[PDB]
């Protein structure tokens, strides 16, 4: 096999810059054989570059491509926020056809504050003898947050799950929503719910909070 | 209208087969080769293998050479890749992908890409989801959708049937520990449209063949 | 015009040519005996293009041409004026203006083996449809792209030529089928190639 | 590589005649018969006539005798199929087709191949007394997905032929069928669905030709401001 | 003349089905019918000749029988871009003829339109008149009601529809409507809307503009 190295692992610019992604090769591949992929979250790998320096059909003229031998470099100036993605370089000259680790591309933003919503079960939910609340964290950034989840004023572990979205493509920023999932009988014995979001951008913690049946 | 189109995706039991579809449109296909392609969850993308359409010569990466096949039909110019054997580590999404070609002339790289198809393999029974409503308290306002207990992935989310895309939100799902899936699709929209605008989510799970039409109203 | 030309020899030859080599036998100052073609009940194709064969033992020609090879049954259709597909395009082409008769009969007993007989191939890919009459032998790797091969196999890289295979199928259509294409030229000279009646 | 390429969509007033034309490319243009086939808007098709490209000896329909007479020129292998005392009912697509060459069996008959193996692109013959009105070219301004267009209205005759970004774009394009308007003039819109973030970077033109009337007009459309 | 008569006129099936149309002729036409396809807008092209035999490059899903009078015609495999209207011919005796015609239409899933309105264009207005479209797109069945209200006003007898044939690949059509008053009359009202009303709603959608 050919062993395909991208460089580096991972990959912040602000919009605007100049990224330089490397991809390397254990033996030499003849140039018109490798080609430059970019693959958006949720979507196919898209023909980015192919004979390491042509560029397909529609593709702009701020992604280039070069190199030769052993290294071959895609390089994306002017960078857009719409550009975050993975880029696989792949060489297809000889069996077996391997592709590259990935490069992740970042977008830098300025730092953005949460905006916390709350949501109880529905009743529907409710009639099906389980319970689960919802806490939304909206268009933020950095992505590191934190989030707990507090009962009658006590902290709950072990009964939450957090899922992050991909960066957007517009705005750079994240989503978080935090599932906290309980019984009938756990949810009706309790009355204040509250979750409690901690991030940079906050200068004290933000508590958003119902009363069940209120 | 150039495109390739894949099949639907897939509950195999472990050690079944799966087979792939991959239907080319716009092309010369008697000329042209389908290379096929997986990555899973979170990965990198691995090199299955390859056939050429006119003589159905394959080659196949070392590692599924004794468990690919990779055929072709001419008479509906549509490709096909079947994986057997199939063990947990096959629960991935598969690409087909083909060059261009007019006529005699192909295009010197991969250009074309199937949607992919996510195949899922686990001994776990295939259940339909329960939508339940978000909805919004009483200057903008949240609402969403809660799908819960389905399995496997995915499930596809639309509001108002692709209507409204503005500010919608559908978050990458999370096993619940008893094996089943959850997911949660919410979106921001001005506080004076709650009581005038309807909101509609609609779900769709292809593995159960379910449709649902949840409206979200503010209580 | 002396002795008989020798059509048994081109029909009833052990061996057939591949469609993509076809075999050309150029007949010339013979007496040309074509009673032992279109009084044969063997033959599933026979059509002739600016004669009746009827009459092939009252006519005259400049010269006559023999031409032999394998192909697919449901491929016999290609042989034939103003006709397209692998064979037409790739293999062997006959001109619009074509004067002479087609003759094929099906060879299942003799060119199909149970494993398959892969002496006889066709040409899959090629730059360009075939001129009337061309014969082409090379093994050159077909290049699909604008990139060069180098003689090497690989993407958009293709050995140009392909294996029938034949064995004995259920289907008529599939199995090998012998064909003669005897083409009659009139030129501005002498005829040499003659009818028992002329 | 047969090529069966017909003269331009024409109008004629009633009781005047119309000469088609089609020309014929990549293969011995004596060899072959060619016939006439002529089909009315959302009819059937009419076998009008067949002529013998090499000596010109024709053959036709009889509803059509002494109306048609069928021409070849083999210096420019074209083939000409001239209507006379045109009627409503003549306003037709008339087609050129092309059957492969007859053949004698074992036993000395001559036996015909008359399928048609090859068709021109045809040719629309609008009979009527409108004179010809070249059209003009209206933006439909766009807004996920976005849809924008343009709408071409008040010609004659039929018909016009709308591109995207000359060829370029080709998925998600709808032209409709053209409406014959109250006022006797014909109208369509061709439409294409695009991605919203492609506004404001990508280009949109349509292109419109209109040949009964030499009209070719660019319109870009652009989202309204 | 020999007539030859073709049945169902139209059809419908879903993929995969087997679909067989027939072609009788008034007289006996021994095997010289020969079936065309004709996809909407462009020439027939033949499938089969002589009534079964293939024409080269014709896919294998389509076959052909007959002899004397009566003649069928077959697919196997029913094919997204099969959509057509298809003919026999016979060459058996002068003058050729050709049949009815039979118009296969293909059954799928039930879509949505999506429906887009489109103001008239200031260049439009200059003119002295005012088009306004509405635009439904990709939607299946293709029955559909498209209703014009100008200021809540329900408008007929000034508009024109406008179908395409069914898409060759996702068996969807689309449709335009196009509403035409004179400036003067589009400038005295304020509010333009389509209603559509669509078995792949279970409410009509409504999409307005005002003209300010
Ligand atoms: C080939 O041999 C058969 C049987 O021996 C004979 O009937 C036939 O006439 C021969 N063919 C020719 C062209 O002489």
């Amino acid at each position: 096999e050919i062993v395909l190295t991208q460089s580096p692992g991972t990959l912040s610019l602000s919009p605007g810059e100049r990224a330089t992604l490397s991809c390397r090769a254990s033996q030499s591949v003849s140039s018109s054989y490798l080609a430059w992929y970019q693959q958006k979250p949720g979507q196919a790998p898209r023909l980015l570059i192919y004979g390491a320096s042509s560029r397909a059909t529609g593709i702009p003229d701020r992604f280039s491509g070069s190199g030769s031998g052993t290294d071959f470099t895609l390089t994306i100036s002017r960078l857009e926020p719409e550009d975050f993605a993975v880029y696989y370089c792949q060489q297809y000259g000889s069996s077996p056809w391997t592709f590259g680790q990935g490069t992740k591309v970042e977008i830098k933003r300025t730092v953005a504050a949460p905006s916390v919503f709350i949501f109880p079960p529905s009743d529907e939910q409710l009639k099906s003898g389980t319970a689960s609340v919802v806490c939304l964290l909206n268009n933020f950034y950095p992505r590191e947050a934190k989030v707990q989840w507090k009962v009658d004023n006590a902290l709950q572990s072990g009964n939450s799950q957090e899922s992050v979205t991909e960066q957007d493509s517009k705005d750079s920023t994240y989503s978080l929503s935090s599932t906290l999932t309980l019984s009938k009988a756990d949810y009706e014995k309790h009355k204040v719910y509250a979750c409690e979001v901690t991030h940079q951008g906050l200068s004290s913690p933000v508590t958003k909070s119902f009363n069940r049946g209120e | 209208q150039v495109q390739l189109v894949q099949s639907g995706p897939e509950v195999k039991k472990p050690g079944t087969s799966v087979k792939v579809s991959c239907k080319a449109s716009g092309i010369t296909f008697t000329s042209s080769a389908v290379q096929w392609v997986r990555q899973a969850r979170g990965q990198r993308l691995e090199w299955i293998g390859w056939i050429v359409v006119g003589s159905g010569n394959t080659n196949y990466a070392q590692k599924f050479q004794e468990r690919v096949t990779i055929t072709r039909d001419m008479s509906t110019s549509t490709a096909y890749m079947e994986l057997s054997s199939l063990r947990s580590e096959d629960t991935a999404v598969y690409y087909c992908a083909a060059p261009y070609c007019s006529g005699g002339t192909c295009h010197d790289g991969f250009d074309i890409w199937g949607q992919g198809t996510m195949v899922t393999v686990s001994s776990a029974s295939t259940k339909g989801p329960s939508v339940f409503p978000l909805a919004p308290s009483s200057g903008t306002a949240a609402l969403g959708c809660l799908v819960k207990d389905y399995f496997p992935e995915p499930v596809t989310v639309s509001w108002n049937s692709g209507a409204l895309t503005s500010g919608v939100h559908t978050f990458p799902a999370v096993l619940q520990s008893s094996g089943l899936y959850s997911l949660s699709s919410v979106v921001t929209v001005p506080s004076s449209s709650l009581g005038t605008q309807t909101y509609i989510c609609n779900v769709n799970h292809k593995p159960s063949n379910t449709k649902v039409d949840k409206r979200v109203e503010p209580k | 015009i002396t002795n008989l030309c020798p059509f048994g020899e081109v029909f009833n030859a052990t061996r057939f040519a591949s469609v993509y080599a076809w075999n050309r036998k150029r007949i010339s100052n013979c007496v040309a005996d074509y009673s032992v073609l279109y009084n044969s009940a063997s033959f599933s194709t026979f059509k002739c293009y600016g004669v009746s064969p009827t009459k092939l033992n009252d006519l005259c020609f400049t010269n006559v041409y023999a031409d032999s090879f394998v192909i697919r049954g449901d491929e016999v259709r290609q042989i034939a004026p103003g006709q397209t597909g692998n064979i037409a395009d790739y293999n062997y082409k006959l001109p619009d203006d074509f004067t002479g008769c087609v003759i094929a009969w099906n060879s299942n007993n003799l060119d199909s083996k149970v494993g398959g007989n892969y002496n006889y191939l066709y040409r899959l890919f090629r730059k360009s449809n075939l001129k009337p009459f061309e014969r082409d032998i090379s093994t050159e790797i077909y290049q699909a792209g604008s990139t060069p091969c180098n003689g090497v196999k690989g993407f958009n890289c293709y050995f140009p030529l392909q294996s029938y295979g034949f064995q004995p199928t259920y289907g008529v259509g599939y199995q090998p089928y012998r064909v003669v294409v005897l083409s009659f030229e009139l030129l501005h000279a002498p005829a040499t190639v003659c009818g028992p009646k002329k």
